[PDB]
Formats: C-alpha cells, sequence, structure tokens
C-alpha cells in the first residue's frame, strides 16, 4: 500500500517502483501465482499458462504495476499488455514480479523474455 | 485415502433424502488451514473447477460467464485468474465485486451485484459472495435474503437454458428460494473443495437450466440436510487432486446455442439440455454494464 502510493506522486511510475525495489524497498505482494503443468512453451505473455520447468505463471492483471496501481497505462493503444493474459516469470525472479516484467521486454519476433529464453 | 485425490466431496442422495430439522454445523477440524505452494482461493477454485469437469457443461463458443463476488481485500481476483485459465480462451468473463479490484476479465463491474444489468442470457454464473454480516449470529439460523435475491431473479430470467450456477453458500449463508430453484436445473449437488474442507462453505451447483419444475424441493428441509451431511461426513484437508493438472481446462464441447420457442420445446431438446448438449438462448452480442439505481 506503501510502493502502490509512491508511483502516485511522479509522472514515471517504472522508475519510480524500479528505484524502490532497487533500494531495498519490499516489492509488490499478492501477485495471483497460478498452479501449472510446467509443460508450457515458455513466452512471455500467453492466453493459457505456458510456463517450463524454470518458470512460474501468474495472472496478467496481477504483476502490471498500472493495473495494480489504477493508474492510466503508457501504451499508446491505451490496452494492457498483460491484463486477461498470463505472464511467465522465471522462477528465480519471482520475488518481485512486478519487477521482472517493468525491466523486460519480450521480443516481438520472438515472443520469449529477452535475456531468459530469446535466441536471436 | 482416494477422497483425498479427488477435487472435494458431492452431497449425496443418501442425504439429499433425509427428513431432519436444521441443527448446528461442528466440524472436528473447523478452520484448519492447509499449506499452500499461492492463495487458497487458487486452490479452491480450481478444485471447483475440476468438479464441473466431471458435470455436463455446456461449453460453446463466445461461452458467456459471470462472475460474482471476484474480488478480495487485496484488491486482486485469483479465483477469476484461475477461470481464465480453466475456460475456453474466447469464452467472455464478466466479473463484480462491492469493492474495487483488478482482474483478468474481459468487463469488470465496481458495486453491488444489483447494480449488474445483464441484457442477455448467460451461460455460467459463478458466486463466491457472502455478506460480512452474515457472523453476526443472533437467535436461529433462517434463510437469508441479501444477494440470494438477485441471484434467484437472474436464474428465473437471464440464465440460458442449458446453463449452469455455482453460488457459494455456509452454514448460515444460505437461502430457501435458490435451493428450491435447484430442482429447475436437469441436476443439482452441493460440491465442497478439499481445499477448504474445515469450512461449511460449499458450493450449490445448478447443472443444465430446463425452466421448469423436475425436482421438488422443501429448500430449509434440504439445507437441514445439507448440514446433517457436512456434520457425518470426515473431510481431510487436501490439494492432491491439483497434482496432475494435465486435464485441467474445460473440454472444448463446441455446445451448440439454438434460439426456439416454448412451444418447439419437445422431449429431444430436453433431453439434449439435460445432456449439456445444447443452450437456448439469443445469439446477439453480450451487453453487461453497470444500472445506476435509485
Ligand atoms: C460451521 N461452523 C460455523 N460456526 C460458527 O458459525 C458462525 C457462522 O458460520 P458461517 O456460515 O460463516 O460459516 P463458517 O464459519 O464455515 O464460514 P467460514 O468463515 O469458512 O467462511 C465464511 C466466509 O469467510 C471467508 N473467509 C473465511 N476465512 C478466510 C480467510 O482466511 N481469507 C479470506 N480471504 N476469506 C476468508 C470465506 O471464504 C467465506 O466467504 C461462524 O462465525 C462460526 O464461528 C462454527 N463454530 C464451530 N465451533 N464449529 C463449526 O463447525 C462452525
Ligand atoms: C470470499 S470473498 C471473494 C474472494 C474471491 N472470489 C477470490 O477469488 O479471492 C467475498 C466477496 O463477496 C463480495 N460481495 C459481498 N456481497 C456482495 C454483493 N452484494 N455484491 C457484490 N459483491 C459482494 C465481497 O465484497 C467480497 O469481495
Ligand atoms: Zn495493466
Ligand atoms: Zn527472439
Amino acid at each position: 500500500s506503501s510502493v502502490l502510493s509512491l508511483v502516485n506522486f511522479t509522472v514515471d511510475p517504472q522508475k519510480a517502483y524500479l528505484d524502490f525495489v532497487n533500494a531495498g524497498g519490499a516489492p509488490l505482494t499478492n501477485c495471483v501465482k497460478m498452479l501449472t503443468p510446467k509443460t508450457g512453451t515458455g513466452i512471455a505473455i500467453s492466453v493459457k499458462p505456458e510456463s517450463t520447468a524454470d518458470q512460474e505463471t501468474y495472472g496478467g492483471a496481477s504483476v502490471c504495476l498500472y493495473c495494480r496501481a489504477h493508474i492510466e497505462h503508457p501504451d499508446v493503444s491505451g490496452v494492457c499488455k498483460y491484463k486477461g493474459k498470463f505472464v511467465q516469470i522465471p522462477a528465480q525472479c519471482v520475488r518481485d514480479p512486478v519487477g521482472f516484467c517493468l525491466s523486460n521486454t519480450p521480443c516481438n519476433v520472438c515472443q520469449y523474455w529477452i535475456g531468459y529464453g530469446c535466441n536471436c | 485415502a482416494s477422497a483425498d485425490w479427488k477435487p472435494g466431496h458431492a452431497m449425496p442422495s443418501l442425504f439429499k433424502v433425509q427428513n431432519v430439522n436444521l441443527e448446528r454445523c461442528e466440524l472436528a477440524n473447523y478452520k484448519q488451514s492447509i499449506p499452500m505452494p499461492v492463495h487458497m482461493n487458487i486452490a479452491k477454485y480450481m478444485q471447483l473447477c475440476q468438479y464441473l469437469n466431471t458435470c455436463t457443461l455446456a461449453v460453446p463458443a463466445n461461452m458467456r460467464v459471470i462472475h460474482f463476488g471476484a474480488g478480495s481485500d487485496k484488491g486482486i481476483a485469483p479465483g477469476t485468474s484461475v477461470l481464465r485459465q480453466w475456460l475456453p480462451t474466447d469464452a467472455i468473463i464478466i466479473d463484480n465485486d462491492l469493492n474495487e479490484f483488478v482482474s483478468d476479465a474481459d468487463i469488470t463491474l465496481f458495486g453491488d451485484c444489483v447494480t449488474v444489468r445483464v441484457g442477455q442470457q448467460v451461460d455460467l454464473v459463478i458466486s463466491d459472495m457472502y455478506d460480512p454480516t452474515t457472523k453476526n449470529v443472533t437467535g436461529s439460523n433462517e434463510s437469508k435474503a441479501l444477494f440470494f435475491t438477485y441471484l434467484c431473479n437472474l436464474i428465473n430470467n437471464n440464465l440460458a437454458l442449458g446453463g449452469s450456477v455455482a453460488i457459494k453458500i455456509t452454514e448460515h449463508s444460505w437461502s430457501v428460494e435458490l435451493y428450491e430453484l435447484m430442482g429447475k436445473f436437469a441436476w443439482w449437488t452441493v460440491f465442497c473443495t478439499n481445499a477448504n474442507a474445515s469450512s461449511s462453505e460449499g458450493f450449490l451447483l445448478g447443472i443444465n437450466y430446463l425452466g421448469t419444475i423436475k425436482e421438488n424441493i422443501d429448500g430449509g428441509a434440504m439445507h437441514a440436510n445439507y448440514i446433517f451431511w457436512r456434520n457425518s461426513t470426515p473431510m481431510n484437508l487436501s490439494t492432491y487432486s491439483l497434482f496432475d493438472l494435465s486435464k485441467f481446462q474445460l473440454k472444448l464441447k463446441g455446445t451448440p446455442v439454438l434460439q426456439l420457442k416454448e412451444s418447439q420445446i419437445n422431449e429431444l431438446v430436453i433431453s439434449l439440455l439435460s445432456q449439456g448438449k445444447l443452450l437456448i438462448r439469443d445469439n446477439d452480442t453480450l451487453s453487461v454494464s453497470t444500472d445506476v439505481l435509485v
């Protein structure tokens, strides 16, 4: 409840969140982790869970800072990238799924996380 | 412990046919908690979906699903996300809660469920609503109104023939009228998840709405039977059913949607409805908005 009000007192919520947890702040809690068969393709964002054995799947709205904080999404189309879909997070980064999504981008040709699955 | 590997327990006809007074519910493991891997409501909804996987649910294209009481204290909606994982990709999920929240539904409506205006008929109703004042137990356990009045009217007017409902009840959060409406479906039960077996919570299931009385039910007596069943039935907390999720997703049955007048509903149609092989409703575009009440 503190970090969410923190990103409402600045013009750059992404930087405000990342600076907070990078300085030791507690990541946003209550992301909706799903129980999945770890037999998915492993892509970043998918209509159904696609976690591999090295991933965990989250409900998309719950790992989106703009959804969680009820602020305007930065996408020029206005539609959220995660909401209504499932997001795969590397298992070693489940401590901060919201921070992970703000810090990484899916390969626009390859659909996998750049640096976490993309081989291009 | 085979029952530990099932998603939960469903009320058997053995207890449906009893004739007893309404007694207090006394569970041996009351309010015990099982550690989760993950919100408990993730396992609760998945186990509900697993049981519905064994029911004759109608599963059409553009399936219309409304999910009441989808929010939580934390402002998130684990059950809605499980419904997204479970349902077909082209299913339309509308959810609602008194309090603000964010979810993976297609449409999210804030406010009292009475403000939710369903313009057309839907295929599946999931309710997890529960009024906090139900905890103020005073002088005998009587039938409740609250959101049950809205849900009963919804079943009679805004539920497709062939559609189904799953409505959360507890020892003290229940409705005579809703139990009696279960007699207008091809089949009904109360399902209790193993993940929350230590609660008097149960999901009252109506499978395949027929719009006509198939079973005459004394709703007050039937709740007394439900409590009789819970008081007589050991239920161990478990999530073993969630170990193998290879077949968790709802079967893509491609159930057809047909428009028929009441006069044309013969024995064939009723049979198809009762087998989960047919829906009768409009096939326009779904319009579900928030109404401004007086
Ligand atoms: C069955 N029972 C009732 N009482 C007495 O009956 C009164 C009314 O019951 P009531 O109808 O709430 O039902 P229960 O408390 O199951 O509901 P339970 O709370 O599971 O669930 C009700 C609602 O709370 C919600 N809820 C309960 N726990 C949590 C939680 O930990 N987290 C979240 N998010 N929600 C919760 C739950 O999902 C549902 O919406 C209660 O105050 C009892 O003390 C019993 N007392 C004893 N000693 N032994 C019993 O077996 C017993
Ligand atoms: C156990 S919680 C829902 C938990 C949620 N299903 C999940 O997946 O975590 C009970 C919910 O019922 C909602 N509720 C109670 N009465 C309602 C009503 N009349 N209209 C809409 N929502 C209601 C409460 O605000 C609360 O969010
Ligand atoms: Zn978002
Ligand atoms: Zn790539």
